[PDB]
RNA sequence: AGUAAGGUCAGCUAAAUAAGCUAUCGGGCCCAUACCCCGAAAAUGUUGGUUAUACCCUUCCCGUACUACCA
């Protein structure tokens, strides 16, 4: 499942705040 | 003491593997895999580093010893776009690729589609997965390079 | 020249011996690394106590979700199990009909390696795209070893 | 068996044309090596004073 | 000989395109792990230039002590709107493609976050079933091989296939109906292999009555009680 | 001079061709 | 046979930021060469160890040095 792993928060004591954003691949596939 | 029959009963360094001080790729029989190093490419540090814990404690439960788990320099990338009406390129965004390596050895070769089905269905999204046998290339990729040794190679070419 | 070549190139292979057994420095990995920018006291944001209503839906959620993940595990757990005495069973099977085919069955795939596979995306490609004209530029820092 | 070849400028007029002759000469073996794929070791070197060759030596 | 008779067959799958949908609850697990994640994180530089954007008009507003005029053209919230127009004029790919609409049982672009087995139906006995793709085992030729030669032997396919080990996935024996059943030929031994379908589709010539693309859930309706359960340990739907 | 042992000698079960495979304490509980 | 001691730019010495001189290369000066002027390049005998190295210790090698006596 690709959701098996995917649940994930940044594991470090200091770090800039990160937006979820969707890059658009040149096929047009998006992650 | 020597002539009594509990003679021996203190030994213990035979229950130790003997450390008696780079590693030496042992390359696997007709049957088992040699060292095989597990890529983990993707845009996102938090997805590469995740699934690495994940293939890490997978291979401790299906009892495939690991050899060392690191992680890959950074790459870093400037994308840049064609601006409208212009002939000018500009920066849009950057984007860093984050590369974990799981490094795992002796493995089966009938075990080998099972391990290699599992991982694949559990690959996140955005993730690169690449499984390559270990070489001496790959590992002396991790070093900074050395120009000075280089400079002097060239001479001697 | 005897005095001149033959010294020149003694001395060329000494500093290579120098260097070739000299301990090599790994590249560093900028995501473990802290910036020095992050250390700096501005970037700090307030920080708000959660309700007592917040923390307990946080720790209920938390107890579902250890049952969940071991209910996930259990379910990849039987699959490789499946797999595997659904493997071995084929292969004695096998054996007893022909020993020779179950002789190669065992044996390593040479093209096996290297094996590649990409995650699933997010939404398929789009049949007619056309993505905006741009170029690559790699900036990605490069560290030399000296002394 | 391998050949040690000598090139002397001879003492028989004024100026350096005996000297400038004997470059000429020196460079002329040398080449003549390459052509015929001999290798050719340098083993004493000499200059004039006025861009030529008092003597030289190599192995051939 | 041996009175079996041997079969090597191929288990064709095509891993999925798109990502499974999130539970119901890991929606809300996900949710909190960014609001987790926003909670202990540092102010970015997006966050930061908003924060001196507003002061900058609160130090031009009660006192005129500001000694720029330029200051910047665009602030941070005028930035994000730029960025929030641009994404409703682009449309993301179809997750759920016509083929689902339609039920194509037929194309590849059905069920892209689900695992797909191909189905082919073959004719034994003037009788119709639904079994895997195999062909007849051959002299001077691996097990594995022949389930390599069933792929060139479809009908008119251009498929890519990258085969997982050597060593067979499963199999599946049974006997000839006792009207042929015969000492020379008692019955068969089928062997499953199983491989990854890289990239390739078969042609527009037949494409109904040829082949078919189903899941696990749905693999019981073509497969024979007996046939399905072999099938069903090698398949995973992860 | 030796003498044999009365008995079942301690760690005598333990399988010394697979050390690296067995499973350690790794505690000290 | 013993013991002492030395191994450093091409060369020779000084210092262990490994420098100066000559030699060497490039330019200028001169009808030309040399001198001269400007600028550049050039090395720790080797082995390993000395926090880490170098001047140290030590492995090995070349050369050097003194002693080898009394019946
Ligand atoms: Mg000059």
């Amino acid at each position: 499942d690709s959701s098996r792993a995917s649940l994930t928060r940044v594991h470090r004591q200091a770090y800039a705040r990160l937006y979820p954003v969707l890059l658009v691949k040149q096929d047009g596939s998006t992650i | 003491y020597k002539t009594k029959p509990t003679h021996g009963i203190g030994k213990y360094k035979h229950l130790i593997k003997a450390e008696e001080p780079v590693r030496a790729i042992n390359l696997g029989t007709d049957y088992e895999y040699g060292v095989l190093n597990i890529h983990l490419t993707a845009y996102d540090m938090t997805l590469a580093e995740s699934y690495a814990q994940y293939v890490h404690n997978l291979c401790n439960s299906l009892s495939i010893k690991v050899e060392e788990s690191y992680a890959m320099p950074t790459k870093t990338i400037e994308v840049l776009q064609l601006q409208d009406q212009g002939s000018k390129m500009l920066l849009d965004s950057v984007l860093t690729t984050h590369e974990r390596v799981v490094q795992i050895s002796g493995l089966s070769a009938t075990f080998a589609e099972i391990f290699l089905e599992i991982i694949q269905s559990s690959l996140p999204e955005g993730v690169r997965l690449s499984v390559k046998e270990h070489t001496e290339e790959d590992f002396k990729g991790r070093f900074k390079a050395r120009p000075e040794l280089e400079e002097l190679l060239a001479k001697l070419k | 020249d005897p005095k001149k070549d033959q010294e020149a190139k003694e001395r060329l292979k000494r500093k290579i011996r120098k260097l070739e057994k000299a301990t090599q420095e790994l590249i560093p990995i900028e995501d473990f690394i802290t910036p020095l920018k992050f250390l700096d006291k501005a970037r700090e944001r307030p920080q708000v106590e959660l309700t007592f209503e917040e923390t307990e839906r946080r720790a209920l959620l938390l107890k579902k979700w250890s049952l969940y993940k071991q209910q996930e595990r259990k379910m990849e757990r039987d699959t490789i199990r499946a797999m595997l005495e659904a493997q071995q069973e084929a292969l004695e099977e096998l054996q007893l009909e022909s020993p020779k085919l179950h002789a190669e069955a065992i044996k390593r795939d040479p093209n096996l390696f290297p094996f590649e596979k990409e995650g699933p995306h997010y939404t398929p490609p789009i049949p007619n795209y056309q993505p905006p004209e741009g170029r690559y530029n790699d900036i990605t820092k490069v560290y030399t070893q000296v002394e | 068996n391998d050949v040690i070849l000598e090139v002397t400028a001879g003492r028989t007029t004024g100026g350096d044309i005996c000297q400038q002759f004997t470059r000429e000469i020196f460079d002329m073996y040398q080449n003549y090596s390459c052509y015929k794929h001999w290798q050719f070791e340098l083993l004493n070197y000499t200059p004039a004073d006025y861009g030529g060759l008092h003597h030289a030596a190599a192995r051939i | 000989g041996s009175p079996w008779r041997l079969l090597g067959a191929l288990c064709l799958q095509r891993p999925p395109v798109v990502s499974k949908p999130l539970t119901p609850l890991q929606e809300e697990m996900a949710s909190l792990l960014q609001q987790i994640e926003i909670e202990r994180s540092l102010y970015s530089d997006h966050e930061l230039r908003a924060l001196d954007e507003n002061q900058r008009l609160a130090k031009k507003k009660a006192d005129l002590h500001d000694e720029e005029d330029e200051q910047d053209i665009l602030l941070a919230q005028d930035l994000e709107d730029m960025w929030e127009q641009k994404f409703l004029q682009f449309k993301l790919g179809a997750r759920i493609t016509e083929a689902d609409e339609k039920n194509d049982r037929t194309s590849l672009n059905r069920k892209l976050d689900r695992n797909l087995v191909l189905l082919v139906r073959e004719k034994f006995g003037d009788q119709d079933v639904w079994i895997l793709p195999q062909a007849e085992w051959q002299p001077g030729e691996t097990l594995r091989g022949t389930a390599e030669r069933t792929l060139a032997t479809l009908s008119e396919n251009n498929m890519e296939a990258k085969f997982l080990g050597n060593a067979p996935c499963g199999h599946y024996t049974f006997k000839f109906p006792q009207a042929m059943r015969t000492e020379s030929n008692l019955g068969a031994k089928v062997f499953f292999f199983k491989a990854l379908l890289l990239t390739g589709d078969f042609s527009q010539a037949g494409n109904k009555g040829h082949h078919v693309w189903v899941t696990k859930d749905e693999l019981g309706d073509y497969l024979k009680p007996k046939y399905l359960a072999q099938v069903r340990r090698f398949v995973s739907d992860l | 001079r030796r003498t044999p042992p009365l008995g079942p000698m301690p760690n005598s079960d333990i399988d010394l061709s697979n050390l690296e495979r067995l499973e350690k304490y790794r505690s000290f509980d």
